[PDB]
């Protein structure tokens, strides 16, 4: 009984296949290979924050490109202001193992998760003049690996039990559970238009979410190892992959295979976090090897290379307007780069 | 009444044996303290306390090996002081504060091994601390050492010549202690011999028999600790029986009184070989504190 | 402006305590609490005293804080390096599943054993076994023989020869012999003196970094 | 199973009756949104006067 | 002569 | 939820001596930087003393520097403060005003309510007008001016709008130039520019009478204005 149906699970596999090997007639690099290159890119670090005293996991934007939050393992979530290196709050955590962290379109709330199975909501702008919180969400059996504000009132997350959520806040209820990856998600993007999310698992595959009709549109594949990080195209029409192989990928949503391979011979580690620029023409990548990495989307040669830290680079992350780039690791250091 | 002495106080091949064996030594302090030095600098990850106090520890023996050996060499290669007044206070004072910059810091980083090993619980030294002790102790060398600089005068002999074999007489100038009152000349060495040599020793030798007392009472193991007790005494037992015999003869003859045989002979040939020695305690420690440290082999 | 002063000055408060808090936080002693399926883990937490559990004890003027991960269920690799700088690991094991098979239960935890002890992870961090059950061992050794689990064994059926073999078989699965070193102790019921043996290993591990942190070797 | 294998039909057969188009339009289309004031990061684009001093 | 160098 | 209540007054004679105490209720009183204000039983507003949280940083006014003292105590959650010698133009009506300080705070939040005491070079802000006629549903503006320009290189300008009807405390309406307050309808807005500022209200209602205020904060000596009244015929 269960062989026919294996049977024709090959046969639609197969199938597949063959239909999307029909509308792969010219590779992206026969044709980006007569424009000029973008040429050697050097920054050099502007400001360096030097508050934290343990290892440092994750960070995120402001929505004003003046303020910034981090968080690390010593039980302290800080927001900082860039401009002037200075330091606004210095929020507790009644659990030190936290993976992530948020900031709100609207400036109003901050988010923090991790191992302990909970997601945390917390009040800033209060009237009596200290950090809050607000909300503890509950009901995941993993842990939590990415959060992300899709409005004010609705936050999504993804979690270790191969499950990703969307749920309210004045509600501690879930709305809506996506199902259908074999192993742990890691990494999740929202739109621009925020309508539909991406998610990269352990599986070594990454598939799309529509949010509002709750299941997978897309699956895409083409990686030997986990994926660890992935981004959202300005445009909204591409994504891009990091994963522990070494190598970098990008897929176009109107296709359905990937399309363009960012690897080198001295390279060997892997690849932990991603993130675009402005205009699609920069892709920054951090690795194990202590550096980051910038790329040419559009071509696979290397434009520059970042190098300040003395341990793993964790995070990293751009401005909304395009001026900065920010990267954490895990020297307890947070460095600003023009 | 002129008399009459010879430019070299030796002949060709005692001037041969020293000539090499001081060349050997120079090379020597120049490549451990290079190897050292670079190995500290280069690596982020050594950003400790001991760390810099060794950092202190080679700028120091690499400024004796650069100006300590050429100036005493060249003095027992010609019988007088080829130098006018001020490069002879410069190059004294320079030498007495790198002599009491060493005896210090070794000092200093006795007492914070045994704060870090008999005593953990108590708080690990910053790094505020590191820096203040380090300047009180360069400046209290510095002011402990100025008078000397200041007081010595160069004279010139009138009744005094030197005659070569190309048969040219040289005026011959000596610098020396003319202090006013001969008597307290004695009272100043004294001083400077109760404040490099003594005390420290002393303090030294009592607080690593506590060391020892403390690790005592505590087949790997004891190998283990019998190589660590091997090693501090030997390194003691270094300091102590290298840094005796100058202090010894400076004071005998500032006491001793010996005839003028006994002078000629203690003012030939012991000097040189004493002056050896010390240098040869700082040309070397670099050595002991690098080769018997795995991290640093690296 | 007078307004960014005090900004600054509410900066450095807040620098301030962050320091003060840091140095508070930098010294207890940390350690990770592992074992396997069915074992006396929870006799252990009651003798000194969702997914972590933390659990806080004191004995004379230290303070210990203890980490209980067993129910995560995930790839241990991926939440694995959030301890690396841990004192020390607690290992149970039980020796009465020796006759007990579902692929013994002794593989499976052996197993485990060698996964933990060589990980890249763990190079300098010592291990403290904790053979629990060993109250029924001597009945079933004396009712049963050892060769079920291991048919090359070959000795006699006395407590003692058997604990000694159980012993040299777990401390031989270790690579290096000289970067760390293992404790092994006899878990007994109703006994509180599995703090004392913690605390010894704690305090040696304790003087084995002090030394070789700064000076000598 | 069923459902396995339910998903995969409706998801990859409804998905390849999807239109294709080519990389090539919307790499155009974002790179004509660099190289002048609207974007910073390649090279050294911008005036001195940065929100950054240094 | 008198050669007595600086003591140190 | 937010009350301070201030304490300690009477019939002081001259030479005499007079302290004054507030209380506080849960707005965490540690993180909080506190000012006092002085109105005059005929009208005008000035500034006396302040203390910064954390005990740091401790400025006076220019003429009451030798005979003030400011003090606080983070537990219990009380605030004085010490006369030594009074003089005859020191009788007055006494506020209590938190304030905070980071990025993109408001400054001038909340008052107290009064404690009265009866004994029996600077910026200079004009405020020239002094009544105006309205009539409810039509716009009315009202005009200041300062001596130079509130405009540092930060970006950002520092002028105060404060109202205060009639029997009651004074409250912030704006705390920098375009920038409403809360608690606040939408109605009022700033808009000024430059040098010479202004103030607009759309609509008007009942609750719109009352004497309007400015005040600056850019040098620590602070200066209010001279206030202007709406009758509302």
């Amino acid at each position: 009984e269960l062989d026919q149906l294996r049977q024709e699970a090959e046969q639609l596999k197969n199938q597949i296949r063959d239909a999307r090997k029909a509308c792969a007639d010219a590779t992206l690099s026969q044709i980006t290979n007569n424009i000029d290159p973008v040429g050697r890119i050097q920054m050099r670090t502007r400001r360096t924050l030097r508050g934290h005293l343990a290892k440092i996991y994750a960070m995120h934007w402001g929505t004003d490109s003046r303020l910034l939050v981090s968080a690390s393992q010593d039980g302290k979530l800080i927001i900082w202001d860039s401009y002037t290196t200075n330091k606004v709050h210095a929020i507790p955590l009644r659990s030190s193992w936290v993976m992530t962290c948020a900031y709100a379109p609207s400036g109003n709330y901050v988010a923090c998760g991790g191992l302990d199975n909970i997601c945390s909501i917390y009040n800033l702008k209060t009237r009596e003049g200290n950090v809050r919180v607000s909300r503890e969400l509950a009901g995941h059996t993993g842990y939590l690996s990415c959060c992300r504000f899709l409005d004010d009132n609705q936050i999504v997350t993804s979690s270790g039990d191969t499950t990703c959520a969307l749920w309210d806040i004045e509600t501690g209820q879930q709305t809506t559970t996506f199902t259908g990856h074999t192993g742990d998600v890691m990494s999740l993007s929202l739109a621009p238009d925020t309508r539909l999310f991406v998610s990269g698992a352990c599986d070594a595959s990454a598939k799309l979410w529509d949010v509002r009709e709750g299941m997978c549109r897309q699956t895409f594949t083409g990686h030997e190892s986990d994926i660890n990080a992935i981004c959202f195209f300005p445009n909204g029409n591409a994504f891009a992959t990091g994963s522990d192989d070494a190598t970098c990928r990008l897929f176009d949503l109107r296709a359905d295979q990937e399309l363009m391979t960012y690897s080198h011979d001295n390279i060997i580690c892997g690849i932990t976090s991603v993130s675009f620029s402005k205009s699609g023409r920069l892709l920054l990548a951090g690795y194990d090897d202590f550096n980051c990495n910038v790329w040419d989307a559009l071509k696979a040669d290397r434009a520059g290379v970042l190098a300040g830290h003395d341990n793993r680079v964790s995070c990293l992350g751009v401005t909304d307007d395009g001026m900065a780039v920010a990267t954490g690791s895990w020297d307890s250091f947070l460095k600003i780069w023009n | 009444n002129l008399t009459f002495s010879s430019y070299y106080q030796h002949t060709s091949p005692v001037a041969a044996m020293f000539i090499v064996a001081y060349a050997l030594i120079f090379l020597l302090c120049m490549v451990g303290n290079t190897l050292v030095c670079f190995i500290v600098l280069k690596n982020r990850h050594m950003h400790t306390v001991t760390n810099m106090f060794i950092l202190n520890l080679a700028v120091s023996d690499l400024l004796v090996g650069i100006f300590c050996m050429p100036t005493t060499l060249v003095d027992n290669l010609i019988t007088g002081w080829p130098f006018d007044n001020a490069t002879c206070k410069m190059s004294g004072l320079v030498q007495g504060m790198s002599v009491s910059a060493s005896v210090w810091t070794l000092v200093a980083i006795a007492v914070e091994r045994f704060r870090c090993i008999v005593h953990p619980f108590r708080e690990k030294l910053t790094l505020r601390k590191a820096l203040v002790t380090i300047a009180v102790i360069w400046a209290l060398a510095l002011l402990i050492m100025c008078p000397s600089a200041v007081t010595l005068t160069v004279t010139r002999e009138e009744h005094h010549f030197m005659v070569d074999a190309r048969n040219r007489s040289y005026p011959l100038y000596s610098c020396w202690e003319a202090w006013p009152e001969k008597g307290m000349r004695r009272v100043y060495t004294t001083v400077l011999f109760s404040h490099i040599y003594l005390a420290p020793l002393a303090l030294i030798v009592v607080m690593y028999a506590r060391i020892a007392r403390k690790l005592c009472q505590a087949p790997r193991a004891s190998r283990r600790r019998a190589r660590v007790v091997h090693m501090l005494v030997m390194v003691a037992l270094f300091f102590t029986l290298s840094w005796l015999p100058l202090w010894a003869l400076l004071l005998l003859i500032d006491y001793g009184q010996l005839s003028a045989p006994q002078l000629h002979l203690v003012t030939v040939y012991a000097f040189p070989f004493a002056h050896w020695l010390a240098f040869f305690n700082s040309s070397a420690n670099p050595i002991i504190y690098g080769y018997f440290n795995e991290n640093f082999r690296r | 402006s007078a307004e960014d002063k005090a900004a600054v000055e509410r900066s450095k408060m807040i620098d301030r305590n962050l320091r003060e808090d840091g140095e508070k936080a930098a010294r207890e002693v940390k350690l990770l609490l592992l074992g396997a399926g069915e074992s006396g883990k929870n006799t252990i937490v009651k003798q000194m005293k969702t997914g972590i559990v933390e659990t806080h004890f004191t004995f004379k003027d230290l303070h210990f804080k203890m980490f209980d991960v067993g129910a995560q269920r995930s790839e241990r690799k991926k939440w694995i390096h959030c301890f690396e700088g841990v004192t020390a690991i607690i290992f149970c094991v039980a020796l009465s599943d020796y006759d007990l098979v579902l692929m013994n239960r002794m593989h499976e935890s052996m197993k485990l054993f060698d996964s933990i002890c060589n990980n890249k992870w763990f190079t300098d961090t010592s291990i403290i076994l904790f053979l629990n059950k060993k109250d029924l061992f001597e009945e079933k050794i004396k009712k049963s023989p050892l060769t079920i689990c291991y048919p090359e064994y070959a000795g006699s059926n006395t407590y003692e020869e058997a604990a000694a073999y159980i012993q040299c078989q777990f401390e031989d699965l270790n690579k290096r012999k000289d970067t760390k070193e293992i404790y092994t102790h006899f878990t007994c019921s109703t006994d509180t003196k599995n703090v004392q043996f913690v605390f010894d290993a704690v305090t040696d591990v304790i003087i084995k970094n002090n030394l070789k942190d700064c000076g000598l070797f | 199973s069923i459902a396995q294998a339910r998903k995969l039909v409706e998801q990859l057969k409804m998905e390849a009756n999807i239109d294709r188009i080519k990389v090539s339009k919307a790499a155009a289309d974002l790179m004509a949104y660099c190289e002048a004031h609207a974007k910073e990061d390649p090279l050294l684009t911008p005036v001195p006067a940065s929100e950054n001093p240094f | 002569f008198l050669f007595q160098p600086q003591r140190f | 939820d937010v009350q301070l209540v201030e304490s300690g007054g009477g019939l002081v004679q001259p030479g005499g001596s007079r302290k004054l105490s507030c209380s506080a209720s849960g707005f965490a009183f540690s993180s909080f930087g506190m000012h006092w204000v002085r109105q005059a039983p005929e009208k005008g507003l000035e500034w006396v003393a302040y203390i910064s949280s954390g005990s740091g940083t401790i400025y006076y006014a220019d003429t009451v520097k030798g005979r003030f003292t400011i003090s606080r105590d983070d537990p219990k959650n009380t605030l004085f403060l010490q006369m030594t010698s009074l003089r005859s133009e020191d009788t007055a009506m006494y506020y209590c005003v938190r304030s905070i300080y980071y990025y993109g705070s408001s400054p001038f939040d909340f008052w107290g309510q009064g404690t009265t005491l009866t004994v029996s070079s600077d910026i200079v802000m004009t405020q020239a007008t002094s009544s105006v006629p309205v009539t409810p549903g039509e716009s009315v503006s009202i005009s200041c001016r300062s001596s130079k320009s509130l405009l540092h290189s930060n970006g950002n300008t520092y002028l105060y709008w404060f109202l205060q009807r009639p029997g009651q405390s004074p409250q912030l309406l704006i705390y920098r130039m375009s920038n409403l307050a809360s608690g606040v309808p939408d109605r009022f807005s700033g808009s000024g520019s430059g040098t010479a500022f202004t103030l607009t209200i759309s609509r008007l209602e009942a609750e719109d009478v009352g004497v309007y205020y400015c005040m600056q904060h850019l040098e620590y000596p602070l200066t209010f204005g001279a206030g202007t009244k709406l009758e509302l015929k």
